[PDB]
């Protein structure tokens, strides 16, 4: 099984979202982590969402041509977050 | 007057892992989901060709429901050639307005 | 053998015809593209009838019936792909969390 | 020249080899 | 609509281990597939990097999604330079 | 404050929502301008598909109509939940065995299991 195997690329990494927070909200979705190697795995796999979601808006971002500081605008991460499944439609100009 | 008829879905479980079996409740919910799902497809393609003011089902809405919704491109069919793809009908209310947001923001 | 030779010449030597492909892209685009964009287009089209036939071939091999192929090998192809997200759809607008 | 009269002979063999017959399916 | 993919799609179903004579209905549904690929590439394709369709934005979709269609795009785009300089 | 955030707190006074964060007036505009933007999102899928120049009303009608059903899905009909039940209430209840210690469903119900864990080897 790949899953195991993977698990043993694991124990030199170390995630960015510690093993508090991501354990907790697993207690708020149903269960107590007990094998903290469970922690490291669905806190990687999340990081890894996250770090693809701002990488696109990086792409989308490096292909409007301005080249020196890349700020994380509304503009760059909307078309990003779309191609998962999260449809964000902010308004303005409140009349 | 049935479409289904628990053979063609037993060839149908039989094609995926041919040891397996399905039980009477399960048999019976699988027929239920078919015939749920085809009045679903049914009823909100027939509000597309009356909005067409037409009077026939073409495939060409039965395309456009499954497509939106559920997921599902049914490929050996062929449709007509696709118009000039509009990209963006921004009004000019549009582009006065945000032209506000901007004069306020850098100056 | 004489039949892998005469197999990986069509494998090679086939493709999409450039003057085709310029007039269907133009009809969706409006105005113009352009030569290195025909080339990429009737190449990539070219993967993904490779990522249907050498998998409606793996559909065959699964069910019991021989190298021709019928199209119910053919709508188990799509079927497969698209929940392994290979066939884009921009007219499903997704939504992950419920 | 060699180039435009060359480019029609990979697809005039594509046309002699592979297609002789034409099938159909129930 | 008329089929503009049925004699080049007989010759690259062969190519994939298909046969020597395949079905008209097997090759009706990849004309229909290759047609909806270049539209659903080209709909997606004129919203992002700006409207229009310069090939630095179908190089974009290929990654992430499978790396087959990018390696094969990286060798189309490298021996378009090295067949201008053979002349 | 604009007139539809000025709305917005009146529609909640209508309510029995006297006390409310004041984040919400900005939650509940954003909803508002999905909502709207969605139909008329499949307002213009439906005037191309009846091949008409403009959005007309007929469109916006269809369109809010036949996004009540997924976007906003309902509880279920009272009609269906009588017919539901009175089928149920029907059958009678079952009588107790008298020493069955803990009472419970059959095991492929209940959460009783192993209950495995990994060797931390």
């Amino acid at each position: 099984t790949p899953l195991v195997d993977f698990l043993m690329q694991l124990e030199d990494y170390t995630p960015t979202i510690p093993d508090a927070v991501t354990g907790y909200y697993l207690n708020r979705a149903g269960f107590e982590a007990s094998d903290p190697r469970i922690i490291r795995l669905i806190s990687l796999a999340a990081q890894k969402f996250i770090s693809d979601i701002a990488n696109d808006a990086l792409q989308h971002c490096k292909m409007k041509g301005k080249d020196r500081k890349y700020t994380l605008t509304m503009e760059d991460l909307t078309p990003a977050l779309s191609e998962y499944g999260i449809n964000v439609k902010k308004p303005h100009y409140f009349t | 007057n049935q479409v289904l008829t628990k053979k063609k879905l037993q060839d149908l479980v039989r094609e995926v892992d041919p040891n397996e079996q399905l039980d009477e409740d399960v048999e019976e919910m699988l027929l239920q989901i078919a015939d749920d799902f085809i009045e679903s497809v049914v009823t909100a393609a027939c509000q597309l060709a009356r909005h067409r003011k037409s009077s026939t089902l073409e495939v060409k809405d039965v395309q456009l429901h499954l497509e939106r919704q559920w997921n599902m491109w049914i490929p050996g069919f062929g449709s007509e050639e696709i118009r000039p793809y509009k990209k963006a009908c921004t009004t000019e209310a549009h582009k006065q307005r945000m032209a506000l947001i901007r004069k306020t923001t850098k100056k | 053998s004489e039949e892998q030779l005469n197999r990986y010449e069509m494998y090679r030597r086939s493709a999409f015809p450039k003057a085709a492909i310029k007039r269907l892209i133009q009809s969706i685009t409006g105005t113009s593209v352009s030569q290195n964009v025909v080339i990429a287009m009737s190449g990539i089209s070219k993967v993904f009838v490779g990522e249907v036939v050498e998998e409606a071939l793996d559909v065959c091999e699964k069910w019991g019936e021989m190298p021709p192929l019928q199209p119910k090998h053919m709508r188990e192809a799509v079927r497969r792909l698209k929940s392994k997200g290979q066939i884009p759809n921009s007219k499903h607008k997704k939504i992950i969390f419920f | 020249v060699n180039l435009s009269e060359e480019s029609a002979r990979i697809l005039a063999t594509n046309s002699e080899l592979v297609g002789t017959l034409t099938r159909s399916c129930k | 609509r008329k089929r503009l993919f049925s004699k080049e799609l007989r010759c690259m179903m062969y190519g994939f281990g298909d046969d020597q004579n395949p079905y008209t209905e097997s090759v009706d549904i990849l004309e229909d597939l290759v047609i909806e690929f270049i539209t659903e590439m080209t709909h997606k394709a004129m919203s992002i990097g700006r409207q229009g369709r310069v090939q630095v934005e179908d190089i974009v979709f290929l990654i992430r999604k499978d790396p087959r269609k990018f390696a094969r795009v990286k060798d189309l785009l490298t021996m378009n330079e090295e067949l201008k300089r053979a002349r | 404050m604009p007139k539809d955030a000025q709305m917005m707190a009146q529609i909640l006074k209508d309510m029995g929502i006297t006390e409310y964060e004041p984040r919400v007036i900005n939650q509940m505009l954003e909803f508002a301008f999905r909502y709207v933007t969605t139909i008329l999102d499949d307002a213009k899928i439906y005037s191309s598909h009846a091949k008409k120049a403009t959005v007309d009303a007929d469109d916006v009608r269809l369109a809010i109509q036949c996004r009540a059903d997924q976007s906003f899905t309902s509880p279920p009909p009272r009609d269906f939940l009588l017919d539901i039940a009175r089928q149920r209430n029907q059958t009678p209840l079952p009588l107790i065995k008298p020493y069955s210690g803990p009472r419970l469903p059959p095991d492929r119900y209940c959460l009783t299991a192993p209950n495995y864990r990994l060797k931390s080897l």
